[PDB]
């Protein structure tokens, strides 16, 4: 990854293995889970993709899943191609020619040409677009890795109120369908699934319930 | 084809001058109907009686806050916000008629008229007219504010309407 | 985190995946305690609103706890916004726009404005409130996390002095209450549900004893 | 009703016995149902405040749902009333002094100044208000006449889909939640509920599919 | 809908109350004939794209006729957009609105901007334009209506010759297909699927016979 120095510039950096060991162990420890996600984002903050294909080449086991990634990605860069056609004629003096969809993955292009493309006037942000790519696709993963729909919850008749939101809020963040259709689910569906008895103390304060009250009420 | 509306400006009840619009409604139309519209009144609400909040001496002179009189306010034709509608026109010289804003997608009433080239405004605030008959109206107004916006007098839109 | 750099300007450094680390062990093992308010504020020292907002992202499990952080974040930014409106305008090339309720949260604010808001002359602290209004949310936490209330914390027959005093002055601390009434509650609550024998031995001690003394008194 | 002349001038005109006559039958007839607010905006476009207060005061039965739309309209004056304060003192010659929201409804001022208002320079739409405030009161109305919550919806094993996908739009128009919750509604709990066989026979098309051959494939 | 008004001047007048009540009639009464195309289509003669948005709403019943009605203007709209994309040219030297799908379907066009582009010159065909997508609409509903397929069409033992030819040319008037498809139809599938007793006689008659011929024929 590239680094800053004392006059300002940046340049490559070698790969730090206690980075690739800390990757590996929490990919492996906590398999794949919602928080793997903002580690994976903070672990490789300005990685090159040779970088991105090593942390994602490294990760032993859950194959399928890194399958559905590079099929993720795959389609991903066929768009980027399509989407942007490269322009003909003569190219001015103080320009030089961009990557195609398959380079930004940094599959066939070595590591010079992505350090060149990264600190180029302007820079051209492949690290940030790869990242992006590998954030969807690991979204997708963890959607795949959920163990319920949002609609097949129901709390038990014992099963306590904390246990059940946690429940919910989980298989709610895991499934990632929408922002404004998330905030119609935790008013309606949040209040639908009570236990009767707690789901008639919700009842007591309506709509205009928040959470704290929501919870302090069945709570004790 | 593009509509006119005019401003009779008053300072401190003074009548001063009439300074006129011509609104690119080719080119930025729902940003032109909402200054058209809140200009004739013709809604129920508008620029009429409201007064230009902010004037700073080679920048802007900008008002449309006709809820709160002070910059926090303003409503739109369509709601009280609507989206950044496009960045074709660009700021390029006195009596630009833009729209102000508290960041990207949340246009109301409140415009500013430019009184001087400001290009760093340019891809974030929608340019939508500029001044056809009145310039020399803006800038005497500028002589009632100051480097911080505080104008020393009232400046009100006494009347305003379509022309055409 | 923004820190000093030699020479006295200040330049924008990445968050450090070891204070990640730290982090998720400490909201791994120390879970939800008095002490992580203070150990939060000790790992984020001056950090942008984005570092705050990875921070609370990467904590793993304990969803409902952190939808009430998000509510009271966005409480005390609705606060804000009522208390310090912010008027819309071109803004001054030189100084820049008072943020707005929702820029503190750094939701709608991107990196470069909250850097220009915390080097600018005067700063704007955003870190700082974003950091209280973080504080604010995990002492709700920390005192909803409470197993049993203060009042019901009492001595077993056999159980000895010092498990109960730890006890009762955890509970305590954890507890929400202004410490004016907490001046009280230790004088009033503290020798009463003593046992017998030690409480007379308190007692004998007189009621405005000191904490060692009341120890040093049945000391084995 | 205001109609324009033959020279372009418009002056009130006394309200057709047919256009009431519909009204009452349409209301009588169709009931509260999601098709009451397109013809009501159709029939008394134009329509003076007195002209929708006889409309309203005009239907007998469901006396309940009148009340919801009185007090709708009476909360809709007071926030116009708190949003827009009325100036006191001499009114100027050329200008005829604002409404107030009781007078924006209606119930306090004759018709000449409303047709005064409707028909002033610049004109003042005191009616489009009252009509949006009854629409939105409609709109209230027809949310509470809703039979059943959009998430009970089951096909019942030999209900026809044609049947199913009626109710499920039916009571998907009645409830006007929103727009993008609507749009992953009609996606996901459309699939959701159908019956085993023809269930299969629409995941055969995966989620690409649409409506159309979403019928045809359980048709015939 | 706009008309011509004394004196060469379109104004815009709206969609009157009885056109309204017709169109709910007609749709009550006929439900989804062949025949409602040619009805609506002489109901709204020039109608902006609001009436006839009004014309959609006003329908009772039928969701999912409906349904499949804006989902196929959303196609048009989509393709049309895709045939008509602004392609780099030199501006002209007078401008003059253009009508998005969007802006087509009466979705986000203001009735004023639908009333520019009608009234303007040269016209813009905007109401043609959603008139003939909301014709291919119904012309799919109308097909999807059909109880049974063409090919069944078959007589019965003493069903007359009048009611088999009239229930035969409804259902392939319901039916779709090209001209031609029709023409070698009506000669190969109308007298093999007659009654014997009168098959005889149309045979006895020629193949090339006329339809009045063999009407007159198998006549009592």
């Amino acid at each position: 990854p590239i680094v800053q120095n004392i006059q300002g510039q940046m340049v490559h950096q070698a790969i730090s293995p206690r980075t690739l060991n800390a990757w590996v162990k929490v990919v492996e420890e906590k398999a794949f889970s919602p928080e793997v996600i903002p580690m994976f984002s903070a672990l490789s903050e300005g990685a090159t993709p040779q970088d991105l294909n090593t942390m994602l080449n490294t990760v032993g086991g859950h194959q399928a899943a890194m399958q559905m990634l590079k099929e993720t990605i795959n389609e991903e860069a066929a768009e980027w191609d399509r989407v942007h056609p490269v322009h003909a004629g003569p190219i001015a003096p103080g320009q030089m020619r961009e990557p195609r969809g398959s380079d930004i993955a940094g599959t066939t292009s070595t590591l010079q040409e992505q350090i060149g493309w990264m600190t180029n006037n302007p820079p051209i942000p492949v690290g940030e677009i790869y990242k992006r790519w590998i954030i969807l696709g690991l979204n997708k993963i963890v959607r795949m890795y959920s163990p319920t729909s949002i609609l097949d919850i129901r709390q038990g008749p014992k099963e306590p109120f904390r246990d059940y939101v946690d429940r919910f809020y989980k298989t709610l963040r895991a499934e990632q369908a929408s922002q404004e259709v998330k905030n119609w689910m935790t008013e309606t569906l949040l209040v639908q699934n009570a236990n009767p008895d707690c789901k008639t103390i919700l009842k007591a304060l309506g709509p205009a319930a928040t959470l704290e009250e929501m919870m302090t009420a069945c709570q004790g | 084809v593009n509509p006119t509306v005019f401003f009779d400006i008053a300072v401190d009840g003074e009548p001063l001058g009439r300074v006129s619009f011509e609104l690119f409604a080719d080119k930025v139309p729902k940003t032109a109907e909402n200054f058209r519209a809140l200009s004739t009144g013709e809604k129920g609400f508008g620029y009429k009686g409201s007064c230009f909040h902010r004037i700073i001496p080679g920048f802007m002179c900008q008002g449309g806050d006709f809820t709160r009189h002070n910059g926090t306010g303003g409503k739109s034709i369509y709601g009280e916000k609507f989206e950044d509608e496009n960045f074709i026109l660009k700021h390029t010289g006195p009596g630009i008629l833009s729209m102000a804003n508290a960041g990207p997608n949340t246009n109301g009433s409140q415009f500013f008229i430019c009184t001087a080239k400001t290009e760093w405004l340019d891809g974030k605030h929608v340019v939508f007219g500029k001044v056809k008959e009145g310039m020399n109206i803006v800038e005497a107004m500028e002589r009632f504010g100051s480097r911080n916006g505080k104008t020393s007098k009232k400046i009100t839109i006494a009347d305003c309407g379509q022309l055409e």
